[PDB]
This record gives structure tokens, sequence and C-alpha cells, in this order.
């Protein structure tokens, strides 16, 4: 196995560290929507 | 292992290294005496 007398490694390996995750980002969402429609006129008993 | 390296001519080194010592020291069957016998081989301690 290649190593010392004792049994010490005679190579050294890499821990390879990862890229870490990325922090998730928000947007504004939106659903349109409309106005309500308007209704028949009544008239009333006063003027303007 | 495979972390061991060599060369073919370290390689041949040890393999004709080792079959000579095997037959000299009878561990090998059917040996000829007679050519164990030479300068060489007497001298096998230095040229081991």
């Amino acid at each position: 196995h290649n190593l010392s007398i004792d049994g010490q490694p005679l190579s050294l390996a890499i821990y390879a560290e990862p890229t870490d995750p990325k922090a998730l980002l928000t947007s504004m969402v939106q659903a349109s929507q409309g106005g309500s429609a308007v209704l028949p006129g009544t008239l009333s008993l006063y003027r303007f | 292992s495979s972390a061991i390296k060599t060369t073919r001519l370290a390689e041949a080194i040890a393999g004709i290294q080792l079959y000579i010592n095997r037959a000299l020291n009878r561990i090998e069957p059917n040996a000829r005496a007679d050519v164990s016998t030479r300068q060489f081989f007497t001298d096998w301690t230095v040229n081991n």
C-alpha cells in the first residue's frame, strides 16, 4: 500500500469544496383584475 | 496497489533477481546445480 514503515500514507488528497448555495431571490408577482361596472342611472328630485 | 510506480527496467531487475534467489536456495526443484556454481553466483552476496 506504499505507506511509511508505520502506516503513514505518502500521498495527500484534496477536499474539493463545493460552490455553496445561492440565496433565493423573490420578485414582485402581480395578478391583474378589473374594477366594478357602472350601474343604471336613476333620477333624483333636486336640481344640479 | 496502483499507487506503486516503476519502470520496465526496474521490474525486469526485480523479476530476474527473484528468479535467481529462488534458484539458489534450492526452494526450486530440479535446479541445474551444475550452473549454480558459477562465479557470478559465488559473488551473489555483492551482486544481489
